RNA sequence: AGGGGAUCGAAGACGAUCAGAUACCGUCGUAGUCUUAACCAUAAACUAUGCCGAUUAGGGAUCGGACGGCGUUUAUUUUUGACCCGUUCGGCACCUUACGAUAAAUCAAAAUGUUUGGGCUCCUGGGGGAGUAUGGUCGCAAGGCUGAAACUUAAAGAAAUUG
């Protein structure tokens, strides 16, 4: 049986695509098959911003950001809880999850 | 490529009727197509049809009124004697009382019943009931 | 401390059958229940009386779905015949002029239907 | 005019209320089956319904209702809040049961449910949100009449009245005109020319 | 294995009514 | 209808769909009848006089019953300029 | 045991004798939901049980066994039907099966092979039906031959009133439940075939439910 | 067979782990990985779905070309280009639906097939023995293509349901 209509790959209209290296175990997987996450974060955690802020010599200061793009194989993706098993009907839903905008 | 214009016409008619429509369009028109429609028309299975005349081959627009179950074509036009004509009506006709098998003979094309009256045989080209 | 369906179902029927005879006081409601009901346990009677007096405390401020009594019921269809003196659809009295506003191709529909004499004001609509 | 006289024309007064209630405004999405009931598409905007065909279909729907022997066999349905009051008033003026709010599926199929009915006709405010009512009608042979917008499923919908179907005023007004016609064909109003004594705003919705 | 009550059913007719010797 | 010596032998004669002509089978739930009243000269509805139509379940499921009724109603002089062929 | 109380509008009309025969119901295609309607119009309907087969279900403690029964009925004069129901008890399942069979009684159309001489004996046309990988085909036959078919489908055709026919089978016919359901669908479609003798236009009349007034 | 040989790393040597560890983990490391001139012809070489033609239902996105239109932007500025609305031809795909099809999972083809015929090529006949023995042919070799029999067995296998 086919578990997924797209074979879990997202590759139609071409024959080959160059592989990449997994960011955790350094495995080789096709680029279209890997799970990719883009992250934007601060240099320092939120508790430490005050100590840096008043120790600066530039009056008000804005700590820079850091930009990373992590990408995993599926075996390392669901062991690190990036994604998890879904139900049979819920599998065919590709909308990104609604991030919490109220936080209780 | 197009190898049987008769099959395209009969297939297109069958699809539209099965879906409950009332009119059909046929892209290529030929002498055999028109002679086939005339046999169906005289038995009430279809209505008027009109032939628009483009300079290439013309088209046909047939008017449907129900009453039609199937109309098919036999692709290899076999040779049938007069004595063995009853084998075919046993094969591809729902019942003995009604239904027609179309033949082509040297005296024009006709249904399987008129050919018996004129005592003529030939080649088989299709059927409808 | 959650009350089961027997306590809750029995409290519902008491309120609607005898609404005015019992009030917000718990002590009085205790004597109301045993007269108009058949209860085989004193503890069961106490729990039923406890819930019904709780229900009317929130009834005092706005009605609650799932509850209907004659005083609440009769008041509702008194309010449902409300009707103004001038119709909202009527526009001759409304606005500084009687004529209303439509777009261009609506007026063409009026001409097609034959009601050209209707007084309207046409404004073009296009964004692109 | 083999079966209708000329006294059934919309007249200037009835039309004047229709476009004042925004009954000629449709949605951007256009169903293929609703193409006949379209006058023009607005430049940079929505479609526009043909009010002339709205009146014509409305009279035809009313004529079907009168043919029913006893009025109690007609059932009228609504689920959305905007149509709750208009349906109930329609049931009181004529003879009909009204189903407002939840439908309790199994009403037309199960003979032991509390809300068991055996109607001869069904009138529906909105086919999309009342799909359960239409779905169960296909099991026991009842024709369906419904109010439809530019976009609406038309499975098992024999008679369609083109209308806004979503406006606050539009839903109420259409139900009012339909009630007036039913009484006109009977002897209640006694005349086409005489006006009715009930005000159109009675068939509206109130927030509390 | 529904063969226990066929001796004295008399409320239905079976396909091959078992003849008795 | 069938015959042997001129007498009918069929158990019953079924009806036909008005839109397409298909036979409406027994146990074919989803097929309905539409009865439209007949009005007199002054606008009142005549009692006992009506026009009957029948539609099969197959055409109703497709969603074509609305257009089928428009063609039949306009043909019998019940409506004006609402249905046409493009 | 004692007299029944009608629950539907159709049941009340039947009890008062306001409708002539069951074909009036068939003509307008109205649903039937009360088995007392059928036996009021069609007495001497014979019933005959086909077989009973156990069905299992695995649970933590053990296996749960239920009994499934197949029953078909007919009058040998153009009416036939079958019903299937399973229950925890053999006797209970049979009683419920007979009720379901009565609710599904349908008419059959019987025609002639060649020339007509009264009392049609065979199918009018050749018809076939499919129910889950089983296909059964029926062919009209001349007078004189008997029914040529397997014992399972010969019984169903016997109770439908059809006298002479030819049969053809395909697929896994050992599934008895599927075979009977396919035959029942083939016979049911005989009235669905439009022969040229039915081309004559018919007159539409109002249904009994609309033009009668029921009791309270 | 020459050139090149940074990085990774079959074989190999050690360190730990373990009852054992010729492995998983760690430190090294030869052929190989790259290029020029010649051989090899196999992959889950996959959409596990051959090629040409006709007909059958609704929807919104997108890549390439043409045609129509109200404006905004902008340049030695107009016509063009960027963005917006609609029509059409040709593509890689997707969502809903079942009148239809299938054992089912599911499919706009896997539909128009017991109411069975538009044209053409290749392949399969219960499970093992077996893609093995033998003969022939191609190759420097590794191997490729073609391809049995004796004997043995009542079940292997596919889709889905409850534990
Ligand atoms: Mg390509
Ligand atoms: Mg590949
Ligand atoms: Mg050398
Ligand atoms: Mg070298
Ligand atoms: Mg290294
Ligand atoms: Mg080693
Ligand atoms: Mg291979
Ligand atoms: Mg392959
Ligand atoms: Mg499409
Ligand atoms: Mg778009
Ligand atoms: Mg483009
Ligand atoms: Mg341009
Ligand atoms: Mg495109
Ligand atoms: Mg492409
Ligand atoms: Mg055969
Ligand atoms: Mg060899
Ligand atoms: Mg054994
Ligand atoms: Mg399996
Ligand atoms: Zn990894």
């Amino acid at each position: 049986v086919k578990k997924r209509k797209n074979n879990g790959r997202n590759k139609k209209g071409r024959g080959h695509v160059k592989p990449i290296r997994c960011s955790n175990c350094a495995r080789c997987t096709p680029k279209d098959k890997a799970i990719k996450r883009f992250t934007i974060r601060n240099m320092v955690e939120s508790a430490a911003i005050r100590d840096i802020s008043d120790a600066s010599v530039f009056a008000e200061y804005t700590v820079p950001k850091m930009y990373l793009k992590l990408q995993y194989c599926v075996s390392c993706a669901i062991h690190g809880k990036i994604v998890r098993v879904r139900s049979r009907e819920g599998r065919r839903n590709r909308a990104p999850p609604p991030r919490v905008r109220y936080n209780k | 490529v197009r190898t049987s214009v008769l099959h395209d016409a009969l297939n297109s008619i069958n699809n539209a009727e099965k879906m409950g429509k009332r009119q059909v369009m046929i892209r290529p028109s030929s002498k055999v197509i028109v002679k086939f429609l005339q046999v169906m028309q005289r038995h009430g299975y279809i209505g008027e049809f009109e032939e628009v005349d483009n300079h290439r081959s013309g088209k046909i627009v047939v008017q449907l009124n129900g009453r039609l179950n199937k109309c098919g074509v036999i692709s290899p036009r076999y040779n049938v004697r007069l004595a063995e004509l009853e084998k075919w009506v046993t094969k591809l006709l729902p019942a003995r009382q009604f239904g027609y098998v179309i033949l082509t003979t040297s005296a024009g094309i006709m249904d399987h019943e008129e050919a018996r009256r004129k005592h003529v045989a030939g080649k088989i080209i299709g059927f409808f009931y | 401390r959650v009350r089961t369906k027997t306590v809750k179902k029995s409290a519902k029927v008491i309120i609607e059958k005898y609404y005015p005879r019992l009030t917000l006081d718990f002590e009085t409601n205790k004597r109301v229940c045993d007269e108009i009901a058949v209860i085989s346990s004193k503890r069961l009677r106490n729990k039923i009386a406890g819930y019904t007096t709780h229900l009317m405390k929130r009834i005092q401020r706005g009605p609650v779905r799932g509850i209907s009594f004659k005083l609440q019921e009769e008041e509702r269809e008194r309010k449902d015949q409300y009707v103004p003196e001038v119709s909202a659809l009527d526009f001759h009295q409304n606005s500084e002029t009687g004529m209303l506003d439509i777009d261009q191709e609506t007026k063409d529909l009026l001409k097609h239907l034959g009601f050209d004499s209707i007084p309207v004001n046409v404004i073009p609509v296009t964004q692109s | 005019p083999a079966n209708l006289p000329s006294i059934f024309n919309p007249t200037s007064a009835d039309i004047e209320q229709l476009l004042a209630a925004q009954c000629h405004i449709g949605s951007k999405n256009l169903n293929v089956h609703m193409q006949p009931y379209v006058w023009k598409t607005r430049a940079d905007g929505v479609n526009i319904i043909n009010l002339g065909k709205t009146w014509e279909k409305l009279v035809l729907a009313a004529r079907i209702i009168v043919a029913i022997d006893n009025p109690s066999d007609v059932c009228v349905i609504s689920s959305r809040p905007f149509g709750q009051r208009a349906v109930l008033k329609f049931a009181a003026h004529t003879g009909a049961q009204a189903i407002a709010g939840r439908f309790t599926p199994g009403s037309f199929t199960n003979y032991i449910t509390r809300s068991f009915k055996e109607p001869r006709l069904i009138v529906v405010t909105d086919p999309r949100t009342d799909a359960q009512a239409i779905k169960e009608a296909s099991y026991v042979n009842i024709p369906v009449i419904a109010l439809c917008d530019t976009d609406s499923p038309l499975e098992y919908v024999d008679v369609a009245i083109p209308t806004n179907n979503k406006g606050r005023h539009s839903v109420g007004l259409i139900w009012w005109m339909l009630a007036r016609e039913v009484l006109r064909l009977r002897g209640t109003i006694y005349n086409r020319e005489t006006p009715w004594d009930v005000m159109p705003d009675l068939y509206f919705y109130r927030d509390p | 294995e529904g063969e226990a009550e066929l001796k004295d059913e008399q409320a239905a007719e079976e396909i091959a009514q078992t003849e008795k010797k | 209808m069938e015959n042997d010596r001129g007498e009918i032998v069929d158990l019953y004669v079924p009806r036909k769909c008005s839109a397409t002509g298909r036979i409406i089978k027994a146990k074919d739930h989803g097929s309905c009848q539409i009865t439209i009243a007949k009005v007199d000269e002054n606008g009142r509805a005549i009692q006992g006089e009506n026009i009957i139509y029948a539609f099969s379940g197959f055409v109703r499921a497709m969603g074509e019953s609305d257009d089928a009724l428009n063609r039949l109603a306009q043909r019998d002089g019940l409506l004006k300029n609402v249905w046409s062929a493009q | 045991e004692k007299e029944w109380q009608p629950v539907t509008k159709l049941g009340r009309l039947v009890k008062a004798g306001k409708i002539k025969s069951m074909e009036e119901i068939y003509l307008h295609s109205l649903p039937i939901k009360e088995y007392q309607i059928v036996d009021y119009f069609l007495p001497k309907l014979k019933d005959e049980v086909m077989k009973i087969k156990p069905v299992q279900k695995q649970t933590r403690a053990g296996q749960r066994t239920r009994f499934k029964a197949i029953v078909l009925i007919g009058d040998s004069d153009g009416h036939v039907g079958l019903g299937i129901k399973t229950s925890k008890e053999v006797a209970t399942a049979i009683r419920a099966a007979i009720i379901i069979a009565k609710l599904s009684v349908i008419p059959v159309r019987r025609g002639y092979w060649g020339a007509n001489l009264g009392r049609p004996h065979s199918l009018p046309v050749k018809q076939s039906g499919k129910c889950g990988s089983v296909t059964v085909r029926l062919i009209p036959a001349p007078r004189g031959t008997s029914l040529v078919a397997s014992p399972a489908v010969k019984r169903l055709l016997q109770l439908a009133g059809i006298e002479d026919a030819y049969t053809s089978s395909s697929g896994s016919t050992k599934t008895l439940e599927n075979t009977l359901k396919a035959t029942f669908a083939a016979v049911a479609n005989t009235y669905g075939f439009l022969t040229p003798n039915l081309w004559k236009e018919t007159k539409l009349i109002r249904s009994p439910l609309e033009e009668y007034a029921d009791t309270l």
